[PDB]
């Protein structure tokens, strides 16, 4: 009998995967992924994954779920609607990873990104809704600093 | 017999045939019980003399039938249909592909970003009628 | 088991969408009865390598639903 050294350690694998999102903005989300070898699937984990099955397992199956994930949601709709872009993340992944006695404790995602533009009008718009009032009053202290021209 | 890992960059054309970047995962784990064959014709350096070219190939295929758009409207079809296309293929050379998806995507530039500027300057429009309360 | 100290910054689009940053605090202790799961399917840096991507998550979360 071998010693079949399990790294049922949960062994973290921060993977990253980009995304052209639902509206297929270049979306890059990186993964942090919690697996355990599922201890009451472990010989046939063995039989089916390996030592290094962590390795064998979570480095792209992160990556599917990410993709499959953030191309589900717009440019913004991932920043505003981001809870349930890792939720559906973890949700996949999980049963992604249990497929080979695999259990994920946590899934989360690490980091979202963009180029600017959808964001960039986005804030714009606010900024220039209240530029507005930052120069109506302005208007009133004009029309006044015109009796000093009187 | 391990699922190694190969990466296989392509430059293929879509339907509507903007240029398209899609990578691959051939997540072969060559059958055990054709190993003998996976050493007679096809050799140790099975995977990197095997792999890639297949991959490129499905993957090419299967991009040529969706537009830019479609390709990822509806980019689960596209994945699975390399996938299944890619492990079927390498099932013919001793190769049992548990998985496959596609790892990079993109297009080319305005039939990417015109459709996006459709709502951009939806938007554009809101800093414009406000621009106009600015000059008032 | 110490609720040891978990600063992560986030930026995300408020409800109006202005670029928001907001950092938040996982002040975790780990459940004493809950630890031999959190060796394993958690592991050995649980908080480094679950936290700070559901604090991202929650927080963009909540922002998206307050303009700024």
């Amino acid at each position: 009998q071998y010693p079949i050294i399990y790294d049922i350690r949960a062994r973290p694998r921060k993977i990253s995967s980009p995304t052209g999102s639902k509206d297929l903005q270049m979306v890059n989300i990186s993964l942090r992924v919690l697996s355990r070898p599922n201890a009451q699937e472990l010989p046939s984990m063995y039989q089916r994954l390996g030592l290094d099955y962590e390795e064998r397992v979570l480095p792209s199956i992160v990556n599917e779920v990410l993709k499959s994930v953030v191309a589900k949601f717009n440019a913004s709709q991932l920043i505003t609607q981001r809870a349930q872009v890792s939720l559906l993340i973890r949700r996949e992944l999980t049963e992604r990873a249990k497929d080979f006695s695999l259990i994920l404790d946590d899934v989360a995602i690490t980091e979202l990104s963009f180029s600017r533009e959808y964001t960039a009008a986005v804030e714009a718009k606010q900024v220039a809704q209240q530029e507005a009032q930052r120069a109506q009053f302005l208007v009133e202290k004009a029309k006044q600093e015109q009796r000093q021209k009187i | 017999c391990r699922s190694r890992p190969r990466n296989v960059p392509v430059i293929t054309g879509s339907k509507d045939l903007q240029n398209v970047n899609i990578t691959l995962r051939i997540l072969f784990r060559p059958v055990a019980s054709q190993l003998p064959r996976i050493f007679t014709s096809i050799g140790e350096d099975y995977d990197e003399r095997v792999l890639p070219s297949i991959t490129t190939e499905i993957l090419k295929s299967v991009v040529a039938r969706f537009d830019a758009g479609e390709l990822i409207t509806q980019r689960e079809l596209v994945s699975r249909q390399v996938s299944d296309d890619l492990t079927e293929r390498a099932a013919t050379f001793g190769l049992i592909l548990d998985d496959v998806s596609l790892t990079h995507l993109t297009f080319g530039k305005e039939f990417t970003e015109a459709v996006e500027a459709k709502q951009v300057a939806q938007q554009e429009a809101e800093r414009a009628r406000f621009v106009v309360e600015k000059a008032e």
